[PDB]
Protein backbone atom coordinates (compact mmCIF):
# COMPACT_ATOMS: atom_id res chain seq x y z
CA UNK A 1 0.00 0.00 0.00
CA UNK A 2 1.42 3.15 -1.21
CA UNK A 3 0.22 6.70 -1.88
CA UNK A 4 -0.39 5.93 -5.32
CA UNK A 5 -2.31 3.28 -6.99
CA UNK A 6 -0.13 2.43 -9.74
CA UNK A 7 3.80 4.07 -10.76
CA UNK A 8 5.14 3.67 -14.37
CA UNK A 9 8.16 5.10 -15.58
CA UNK A 10 8.11 6.73 -18.71
CA UNK A 11 11.31 7.72 -21.03
CA UNK A 12 11.88 10.19 -24.09
CA UNK A 13 14.44 9.50 -26.65
CA UNK A 14 14.88 11.20 -29.82
CA UNK A 15 17.39 13.52 -31.37
CA UNK A 16 19.08 16.29 -29.62
CA UNK A 17 17.39 19.49 -29.87
CA UNK A 18 13.94 17.94 -31.15
CA UNK A 19 11.40 19.14 -28.66
CA UNK A 20 11.59 16.25 -25.39
CA UNK A 21 12.79 18.20 -22.73
CA UNK A 22 9.95 21.41 -24.17
CA UNK A 23 7.65 18.73 -24.39
CA UNK A 24 8.28 17.17 -20.78
CA UNK A 25 8.05 20.86 -19.21
CA UNK A 26 4.75 21.56 -21.10
CA UNK A 27 3.09 18.71 -20.03
CA UNK A 28 4.51 18.69 -16.20
CA UNK A 29 4.45 22.78 -15.72
CA UNK A 30 2.38 24.17 -18.53
CA UNK A 31 5.22 26.46 -19.38
CA UNK A 32 7.56 26.67 -22.82
CA UNK A 33 10.49 29.03 -22.37
CA UNK A 34 11.53 29.47 -25.65
CA UNK A 35 14.91 28.73 -24.90
CA UNK A 36 17.58 25.87 -25.48
CA UNK A 37 18.83 24.20 -22.58
CA UNK A 38 21.21 21.32 -23.52
CA UNK A 39 20.08 18.35 -21.41
CA UNK A 40 23.03 16.85 -19.70
CA UNK A 41 22.91 13.23 -18.84
CA UNK A 42 19.46 13.41 -17.76
CA UNK A 43 16.34 15.22 -16.26
CA UNK A 44 13.02 14.53 -14.48
CA UNK A 45 9.55 15.37 -13.70
CA UNK A 46 7.29 12.80 -11.57
CA UNK A 47 3.69 14.14 -11.94
CA UNK A 48 0.30 12.15 -10.82
CA UNK A 49 -2.88 12.19 -12.67
CA UNK A 50 -5.98 10.74 -11.84
CA UNK A 51 -7.43 7.49 -14.29
CA UNK A 52 -10.53 6.13 -13.55
CA UNK A 53 -11.17 6.59 -10.01
CA UNK A 54 -6.93 5.67 -9.63
CA UNK A 55 -3.86 7.78 -8.56
CA UNK A 56 -0.81 7.42 -11.47
CA UNK A 57 1.84 8.53 -10.64
CA UNK A 58 4.51 9.06 -13.85
CA UNK A 59 7.94 9.10 -12.89
CA UNK A 60 9.19 10.59 -16.71
CA UNK A 61 12.99 10.34 -17.87
CA UNK A 62 14.41 12.97 -20.02
CA UNK A 63 17.41 11.55 -21.75
CA UNK A 64 20.24 13.75 -23.37
CA UNK A 65 19.62 13.37 -26.86
CA UNK A 66 23.94 13.99 -27.73
CA UNK A 67 25.92 11.32 -27.41
CA UNK A 68 28.62 13.16 -26.04
CA UNK A 69 26.34 13.82 -22.98
CA UNK A 70 24.28 11.11 -22.23
CA UNK A 71 25.49 8.53 -19.34
CA UNK A 72 25.20 4.68 -19.46
CA UNK A 73 22.59 3.03 -21.83
CA UNK A 74 21.13 0.88 -19.60
CA UNK A 75 20.66 3.36 -16.85
CA UNK A 76 18.08 5.09 -19.32
CA UNK A 77 16.19 2.21 -19.43
CA UNK A 78 15.90 0.14 -16.76
CA UNK A 79 12.35 -0.51 -14.93
CA UNK A 80 11.01 1.63 -18.18
CA UNK A 81 7.25 0.86 -18.77
CA UNK A 82 6.54 3.43 -21.53
CA UNK A 83 9.11 4.87 -24.27
CA UNK A 84 7.89 7.94 -26.28
CA UNK A 85 9.87 8.63 -29.33
CA UNK A 86 10.32 12.20 -30.36
CA UNK A 87 11.50 13.30 -33.78
CA UNK A 88 11.15 17.12 -35.06
CA UNK A 89 8.83 17.52 -38.46
CA UNK A 90 11.23 20.54 -39.91
CA UNK A 91 14.29 17.97 -39.32
CA UNK A 92 14.41 14.68 -41.67
CA UNK A 93 17.42 13.48 -40.17
CA UNK A 94 15.59 13.07 -37.11
CA UNK A 95 12.94 11.16 -38.33
CA UNK A 96 15.45 9.14 -40.51
CA UNK A 97 17.10 8.32 -36.88
CA UNK A 98 13.75 6.79 -35.73
CA UNK A 99 14.38 3.72 -36.66
CA UNK A 100 17.63 3.80 -34.62
CA UNK A 101 16.00 4.79 -31.34
CA UNK A 102 13.62 2.23 -32.17
CA UNK A 103 16.30 -0.36 -32.60
CA UNK A 104 17.84 0.69 -29.08
CA UNK A 105 14.41 0.51 -26.78
CA UNK A 106 14.83 -3.27 -28.40
CA UNK A 107 18.33 -4.16 -27.31
CA UNK A 108 17.48 -2.66 -23.94
CA UNK A 109 14.12 -3.52 -23.26
CA UNK A 110 12.09 -6.87 -23.57
CA UNK A 111 8.49 -5.46 -22.96
CA UNK A 112 7.93 -1.59 -23.25
CA UNK A 113 5.06 0.45 -24.47
CA UNK A 114 5.98 2.99 -27.11
CA UNK A 115 4.62 5.91 -28.84
CA UNK A 116 5.68 8.14 -31.71
CA UNK A 117 5.79 11.98 -31.52
CA UNK A 118 6.24 13.86 -34.29
CA UNK A 119 7.16 17.34 -32.81
CA UNK A 120 7.44 21.54 -33.94
CA UNK A 121 4.36 20.60 -35.90
CA UNK A 122 3.47 24.69 -36.03
CA UNK A 123 5.25 26.10 -39.42
CA UNK A 124 4.01 24.54 -42.63
CA UNK A 125 6.54 26.58 -44.29
CA UNK A 126 9.29 24.46 -42.93
CA UNK A 127 8.01 20.90 -42.12
CA UNK A 128 9.54 18.82 -44.04
CA UNK A 129 8.42 15.70 -42.66
CA UNK A 130 4.77 14.89 -44.28
CA UNK A 131 1.86 13.64 -42.03
CA UNK A 132 0.73 10.77 -43.98
CA UNK A 133 4.10 9.61 -44.73
CA UNK A 134 4.30 9.32 -40.74
CA UNK A 135 1.52 7.80 -40.12
CA UNK A 136 2.19 5.37 -42.88
CA UNK A 137 5.47 4.35 -40.86
CA UNK A 138 3.78 4.59 -37.40
CA UNK A 139 1.35 1.84 -39.01
CA UNK A 140 4.07 -0.39 -40.33
CA UNK A 141 5.75 -0.44 -36.26
CA UNK A 142 2.03 -0.44 -34.87
CA UNK A 143 2.78 2.07 -32.72
CA UNK A 144 0.69 5.46 -32.56
CA UNK A 145 1.56 8.59 -33.83
CA UNK A 146 0.89 11.94 -32.35
CA UNK A 147 2.15 15.62 -33.90
CA UNK A 148 2.54 17.97 -31.42
CA UNK A 149 3.89 21.34 -30.90
CA UNK A 150 5.44 22.27 -27.06
CA UNK A 151 5.10 25.68 -27.88
CA UNK A 152 1.45 26.02 -28.98
CA UNK A 153 0.54 23.50 -26.40
CA UNK A 154 -1.12 21.02 -29.14
CA UNK A 155 -1.70 17.27 -28.14
CA UNK A 156 1.03 17.53 -25.53
CA UNK A 157 -1.47 16.61 -23.29
CA UNK A 158 -3.38 13.68 -25.64
CA UNK A 159 0.06 12.43 -26.42
CA UNK A 160 1.36 12.09 -22.65
CA UNK A 161 -2.58 10.65 -22.07
CA UNK A 162 -1.87 7.47 -24.88
CA UNK A 163 1.14 6.55 -23.61
CA UNK A 164 -0.36 6.77 -20.08
CA UNK A 165 -3.28 4.84 -21.14
CA UNK A 166 -0.85 2.54 -23.00
CA UNK A 167 1.30 1.09 -19.92
CA UNK A 168 -1.83 1.07 -17.73
CA UNK A 169 -3.70 -1.02 -19.75
CA UNK A 170 -0.55 -3.52 -20.33
CA UNK A 171 -0.57 -3.55 -16.84
CA UNK A 172 -3.76 -4.16 -16.10
CA UNK A 173 -4.15 -6.70 -18.87
CA UNK A 174 -2.05 -9.20 -17.23
CA UNK A 175 -3.87 -8.57 -13.67
CA UNK A 176 -7.10 -10.80 -12.47
CA UNK A 177 -10.66 -9.56 -14.25
CA UNK B 1 48.91 18.81 16.01
CA UNK B 2 47.05 15.67 15.62
CA UNK B 3 44.07 17.51 13.95
CA UNK B 4 47.37 18.20 11.51
CA UNK B 5 48.34 15.00 11.14
CA UNK B 6 44.96 13.31 10.04
CA UNK B 7 44.18 16.08 7.54
CA UNK B 8 47.57 15.56 5.88
CA UNK B 9 47.18 11.69 6.14
CA UNK B 10 44.21 12.23 4.27
CA UNK B 11 45.50 13.46 1.54
CA UNK B 12 48.00 10.95 1.30
CA UNK B 13 45.39 8.28 1.31
CA UNK B 14 47.55 7.02 4.83
CA UNK B 15 45.08 4.96 6.64
CA UNK B 16 47.42 3.90 9.44
CA UNK B 17 48.86 7.72 9.70
CA UNK B 18 44.97 8.81 10.33
CA UNK B 19 43.82 5.95 12.56
CA UNK B 20 47.10 7.07 14.39
CA UNK B 21 46.04 11.03 14.71
CA UNK B 22 42.45 9.62 15.46
CA UNK B 23 43.90 7.69 18.70
CA UNK B 24 45.73 10.43 19.74
CA UNK B 25 42.58 12.67 20.11
CA UNK B 26 42.84 14.15 16.59
CA UNK B 27 39.02 15.64 15.66
CA UNK B 28 37.92 13.68 12.44
CA UNK B 29 36.43 17.35 11.54
CA UNK B 30 38.90 19.43 12.60
CA UNK B 31 39.38 22.48 10.46
CA UNK B 32 42.91 23.92 9.27
CA UNK B 33 42.36 27.85 10.10
CA UNK B 34 45.42 28.06 8.15
CA UNK B 35 44.37 26.35 4.47
CA UNK B 36 40.74 28.47 4.47
CA UNK B 37 39.54 25.89 7.30
CA UNK B 38 39.78 22.77 4.64
CA UNK B 39 39.11 19.43 6.59
CA UNK B 40 40.62 15.47 6.57
CA UNK B 41 37.38 15.45 4.14
CA UNK B 42 37.97 17.65 2.21
CA UNK B 43 41.81 16.63 1.88
CA UNK B 44 40.73 13.19 1.44
CA UNK B 45 38.51 14.64 -1.66
CA UNK B 46 41.43 16.07 -2.97
CA UNK B 47 43.33 13.43 -2.29
CA UNK B 48 41.37 10.97 -4.66
CA UNK B 49 41.01 8.39 -2.62
CA UNK B 50 37.45 6.90 -2.04
CA UNK B 51 38.57 4.14 0.71
CA UNK B 52 40.11 7.35 2.79
CA UNK B 53 36.75 9.27 2.51
CA UNK B 54 34.94 6.04 3.79
CA UNK B 55 37.27 5.43 6.33
CA UNK B 56 36.73 9.52 7.49
CA UNK B 57 32.63 9.12 7.97
CA UNK B 58 32.83 5.73 9.55
CA UNK B 59 34.65 7.57 11.65
CA UNK B 60 32.07 10.27 12.21
CA UNK B 61 33.13 13.07 10.10
CA UNK B 62 30.07 15.37 8.52
CA UNK B 63 29.74 14.92 5.22
CA UNK B 64 28.33 18.17 5.24
CA UNK B 65 30.60 20.49 7.04
CA UNK B 66 32.30 23.38 5.02
CA UNK B 67 35.30 25.23 4.22
CA UNK B 68 35.89 29.03 4.43
CA UNK B 69 34.18 29.30 1.30
CA UNK B 70 31.13 27.58 2.13
CA UNK B 71 32.07 24.62 -0.24
CA UNK B 72 31.52 21.07 1.64
CA UNK B 73 33.13 17.76 0.30
CA UNK B 74 30.63 17.29 -2.26
CA UNK B 75 31.03 20.71 -3.61
CA UNK B 76 34.74 19.75 -4.35
CA UNK B 77 34.77 16.49 -5.62
CA UNK B 78 31.91 17.48 -8.11
CA UNK B 79 34.25 20.61 -8.94
CA UNK B 80 37.49 17.59 -9.42
CA UNK B 81 35.18 15.25 -11.29
CA UNK B 82 35.45 12.04 -8.60
CA UNK B 83 32.44 10.36 -9.49
CA UNK B 84 32.96 7.45 -7.28
CA UNK B 85 33.22 9.79 -4.08
CA UNK B 86 29.70 12.14 -5.44
CA UNK B 87 28.05 8.89 -4.98
CA UNK B 88 29.26 7.67 -1.81
CA UNK B 89 28.31 11.04 -0.35
CA UNK B 90 24.87 11.06 -1.79
CA UNK B 91 24.43 7.47 -0.11
CA UNK B 92 25.61 8.73 2.86
CA UNK B 93 23.28 11.56 3.22
CA UNK B 94 25.23 14.78 1.84
CA UNK B 95 23.25 17.57 1.26
CA UNK B 96 23.12 18.47 -2.68
CA UNK B 97 21.35 21.27 -2.43
CA UNK B 98 24.11 23.59 -0.32
CA UNK B 99 25.58 26.44 -2.08
CA UNK B 100 28.77 28.26 -1.39
CA UNK B 101 29.58 31.35 -0.61
CA UNK B 102 29.22 32.38 -4.42
CA UNK B 103 25.85 30.80 -4.96
CA UNK B 104 26.54 27.54 -6.76
CA UNK B 105 25.39 23.89 -6.03
CA UNK B 106 27.03 20.55 -6.89
CA UNK B 107 24.38 20.59 -9.72
CA UNK B 108 25.22 23.95 -11.09
CA UNK B 109 28.98 23.15 -10.91
CA UNK B 110 28.43 19.56 -12.88
CA UNK B 111 25.95 21.04 -15.71
CA UNK B 112 28.38 23.67 -16.62
CA UNK B 113 31.42 21.17 -16.56
CA UNK B 114 28.83 19.25 -18.92
CA UNK B 115 29.37 15.93 -16.93
CA UNK B 116 26.66 13.59 -17.80
CA UNK B 117 27.78 11.27 -15.23
CA UNK B 118 27.62 13.47 -12.24
CA UNK B 119 24.44 15.20 -13.22
CA UNK B 120 22.70 11.82 -13.59
CA UNK B 121 23.93 11.05 -10.09
CA UNK B 122 22.90 13.81 -8.75
CA UNK B 123 19.34 14.13 -10.41
CA UNK B 124 18.40 10.67 -9.12
CA UNK B 125 19.41 11.27 -5.68
CA UNK B 126 17.33 13.94 -6.39
CA UNK B 127 14.44 11.65 -7.64
CA UNK B 128 15.34 9.84 -4.52
CA UNK B 129 14.23 12.92 -2.24
CA UNK B 130 11.41 13.41 -4.24
CA UNK B 131 10.15 10.09 -4.03
CA UNK B 132 10.84 9.78 -0.15
CA UNK B 133 9.07 13.66 0.22
CA UNK B 134 5.84 12.03 -0.88
CA UNK B 135 5.86 9.38 1.47
CA UNK B 136 12.52 -0.95 -5.23
CA UNK B 137 10.39 0.64 -7.93
CA UNK B 138 10.39 4.08 -5.70
CA UNK B 139 14.44 4.44 -5.36
CA UNK B 140 17.05 4.59 -7.83
CA UNK B 141 20.41 2.21 -6.92
CA UNK B 142 22.32 4.92 -7.86
CA UNK B 143 25.38 2.47 -6.77
CA UNK B 144 24.42 0.46 -9.72
CA UNK B 145 24.37 3.77 -12.16
CA UNK B 146 27.70 4.28 -10.82
CA UNK B 147 29.62 0.33 -10.88
CA UNK B 148 29.81 1.12 -14.71
CA UNK B 149 31.01 5.11 -14.90
CA UNK B 150 34.62 5.97 -14.60
CA UNK B 151 35.47 6.56 -11.00
CA UNK B 152 36.88 9.90 -12.09
CA UNK B 153 38.70 12.06 -14.69
CA UNK B 154 42.50 12.08 -14.77
CA UNK B 155 42.00 14.75 -17.95
CA UNK B 156 40.19 17.25 -15.29
CA UNK B 157 42.52 19.47 -13.22
CA UNK B 158 42.89 17.17 -10.06
CA UNK B 159 45.39 15.13 -8.59
N1 LIG C 1 8.85 25.85 -33.03
C1 LIG C 1 8.97 25.00 -32.03
N2 LIG C 1 10.16 24.94 -31.32
C2 LIG C 1 10.23 24.06 -30.30
C3 LIG C 1 9.17 23.21 -29.96
N3 LIG C 1 9.58 22.44 -28.91
C4 LIG C 1 10.84 22.77 -28.58
N4 LIG C 1 11.25 23.79 -29.43
C5 LIG C 1 12.55 24.47 -29.45
O1 LIG C 1 13.52 23.53 -29.86
C6 LIG C 1 14.75 23.74 -29.17
C7 LIG C 1 15.12 22.41 -28.53
O2 LIG C 1 14.17 22.12 -27.53
P1 LIG C 1 14.55 21.06 -26.35
O3 LIG C 1 13.29 20.72 -25.67
O4 LIG C 1 15.60 21.62 -25.43
O5 LIG C 1 15.13 19.84 -27.20
P2 LIG C 1 15.68 18.46 -26.63
O6 LIG C 1 15.17 17.31 -27.43
O7 LIG C 1 15.39 18.36 -25.16
O8 LIG C 1 17.29 18.63 -26.79
P3 LIG C 1 18.48 17.79 -26.04
O9 LIG C 1 18.32 18.10 -24.58
O10 LIG C 1 19.73 18.42 -26.58
O11 LIG C 1 18.46 16.33 -26.36
C8 LIG C 1 14.49 24.86 -28.19
O12 LIG C 1 14.93 26.07 -28.80
C9 LIG C 1 12.97 24.89 -28.05
O13 LIG C 1 12.42 26.15 -27.66
C10 LIG C 1 7.97 23.26 -30.68
O14 LIG C 1 7.00 22.52 -30.42
N5 LIG C 1 7.91 24.16 -31.71
MG1 LIG D 1 16.64 18.19 -23.48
Amino acid sequence: ARDYDHLFKLLIIGDSGVGKSSLLLRFADNTFSGSYITTIGVDFKIRTVEINGEKVKLQIWDTAGLERFRTITSTYYRGTHGVIVVYDVTSAESFVNVKRWLHEINQNCDDVCRILVGNKNDDPERKVVETEDAYKFAGQMGIQLFETSAKENVNVEEMFNCITELVLRAKKDNLAK
Amino acid sequence: NPGLQLYRASYEKNLPKMAEALAHGADVNWANSEENKATPLIQAVLGGSLVTCEFLLQNGANVNQRDVQGRGPLHHATVLGHTGQVCLFLKRGANQHATDEEGKDPLSIAVEAANADIVTLLRLARMNEEMRESEDETYQDIFRDFSQMASNNPEKLNR
